[PDB]
């Protein structure tokens, strides 16, 4: 017949990120604009290259960026946004041989994937999408193929086709799908990277969308100049449901 | 009012500029195949005197 | 004509290679020939390492290059830790930063 | 502690089928953490006589996910407990149960209760209250294990 | 704003970590800061083992 | 592995002309001028016709 107990409570946690400004410009003399070239219009060719560079820079910033805020050379704030690697801290590992690097086996890879399924969160479900380079995907296929309990079966004769390409890994907790990143394939070291994530937990927060800007050459100068400018950042919600891997797979 | 140079985002006074907030709480909940009270769900219940 | 010609071009990363040993706190770096012409003030560069997980030092170009094999940078940018850059280390561009 | 192999797991499982009990039968329900289930799957896959057979090319799917283990004396069905998954040490625990042998004895069911604050006090207070109990009939038809990892 | 924010909370177990070794007959336990607020009179706790 | 049900019957050998790898696939054909030469027979040139 005792009395009612005392109460207790708790509070959530808070997270932050910043916006970053990106700029890319192109310039050409007015004389060169009038000249005819076999390859084609020089001004049009340059803009293609600068768009490629701008998009590549945005992608790299949202993958490998770090969060900071400082005072610029004119006394005004300078800000940089943080990428996935900045937010992913619980589940990140480096495969390889040596001190601080885990040896890569099938069991180690299975253990790496198991951690991302402990908490449901929101909309996460039991499936994930992974971005890899060609070297990592080849290593995963070799790991599956070189397993002691895997065989390939022909009836009475080798015929038609032979090889290996699978993109789906099944685990007791969940399932992983693999796609290759074109920017990863080109680089030697970036082709050994793997990025598992759930799309519902990532959004892009934009303060100023990308916009062209023209006629920024010095006054009285005989040239043409252009530019692209934008300000925007990255938001990641439940990092326990995401992982980042380095080393050959 | 008077600040040396042009105005920036770091030039308002106290509490003049609030930042951007998502006005809700995102909840993390345990995941599993069984219900949360898994052992409770399997049993049957009988009254006691 | 008995002779014919054609042109080709590719789009790739903007990657640089260091050539001399760079201690922490040294704000001038040496690269290969004509590799500095591809970077302007406001570029963000990262020190590479094997595999993914590039959690290394980040540099920022603070002055437009005047020579094809020299760069002036700010070390430890964005709160990272300045560290020794070995002789043959590669460097890659990861974006652009500007003040208001 | 006991070293864990497939034979050790089979020997652990076999001890709950010696007696029939309260019509328990030849089936049991197992509640595990994620780590224990993964270790069980790895033990099954690493057996020397196990084979995974693609026809002409490793092409569609690879991996392992099963939840039934068959014994000469019975079979076991697995299922992961949400509370075991969260805790680091609870994820390597197993519970073998006979559902017809465990009952909940209730004296007073859970009831919300409101207006518990003191008279004349400027606040709101509420609570939940109940009174329960547990009964397990045949404890030798069930088992408990820890540290499967 | 150039800065944005969000909140998250997680429903999980209630765990406390001891900080100084306690004999078998001492009734006061030292734990990490702010962890003692979670418990109230009438709570049942159990020692964890591997 | 090459499989027979209970006894080897009616055929045996190997004849396949496709190789599949995660990036793509390769198709093999034999060049008549290569077959009649001893050293040229150990040659492979992979090419994009377009």
């Amino acid at each position: 017949g005792s009395l009612a107990p005392k109460s207790a409570t708790r509070n959530p946690v808070k997270l932050n990120n910043f916006c970053q400004i990106f700029k890319k410009s192109y310039e050409i003399t007015k004389t060169a604009d009038a000249t005819k070239a076999r390859t084609g219009s020089a001004l049009a060719n340059d803009k293609k290259r600068r768009m490629f560079d701008y998009y590549r820079d945005v992608e790299m910033a949202f993958i490998y960026g770090r969060k900071s805020e400082t005072v610029g050379e004119n006394g005004k704030p300078e800000r940089t946004t943080g990428g996935l690697l900045n937010f992913i801290t619980t589940n990140r590992t480096q495969f390889g041989t040596g001190a601080g690097k885990t040896e890569l086996t099938e069991d180690s890879l299975i253990d790496f994937f198991a951690n991302v399924f402990n908490y449901d969160g929101q909309g996460a479900g039991n499936q994930r999408i992974a971005f890899v380079g060609n070297t990592a995907l080849t290593k995963i296929n070799k790991l599956a193929r070189n397993s002691p309990s895997t065989r390939i079966n022909f009836d009475k004769q080798v015929t038609q086709v032979y090889g290996m390409n699978f993109t789906r890994w099944v685990l007791p907790q969940g399932e992983i799908f693999f796609k290759t990143h074109p920017l990863f394939n080109v680089h030697p070291e970036l082709s050994k990277a793997m990025m598992v994530l759930n799309p519902k937990g990532i959004k892009e927060r934009v303060l100023r969308a990308t916009k062209p800007e023209n006629d920024i050459q010095q006054v009285g100068q005989d040239s043409i100049k252009g530019q692209w400018i934008g300000e925007f950042g990255l938001e990641v919600n439940h990092e326990e449901t995401m992982a980042f891997a380095g080393g050959i797979a | 009012a008077t600040i040396a140079g042009l105005r920036g985002t770091g030039d308002w006074g106290n509490q003049e500029r609030p930042t951007d907030f998502r006005e809700t709480i995102l909840w993390m909940e345990p995941n599993g195949q069984a219900p949360l009270q898994a052992l409770m769900s399997k049993m049957s219940s009988q009254p006691t005197t | 004509d008995p002779e014919f010609s054609w042109w080709e071009e590719k789009l790739t990363h903007n990657r640089l290679e260091v050539k001399t040993e760079a201690a922490a706190g040294v704000t001038t770096l040496a690269v290969d020939t004509d590799q500095a012409w591809a970077c302007v003030k406001g570029d963000i560069l990262m020190v590479e390492s094997v595999g993914g997980l590039w959690a290394n030092e980040i540099l920022k170009v603070v002055e437009d290059p005047t020579a094809g094999n020299a760069l002036k940078v700010a070390r430890g940018f964005a709160g990272t830790t300045a560290a020794v850059i070995p002789a043959g280390t590669f460097i890659i561009a990861i974006g652009t930063s500007f003040a208001e």
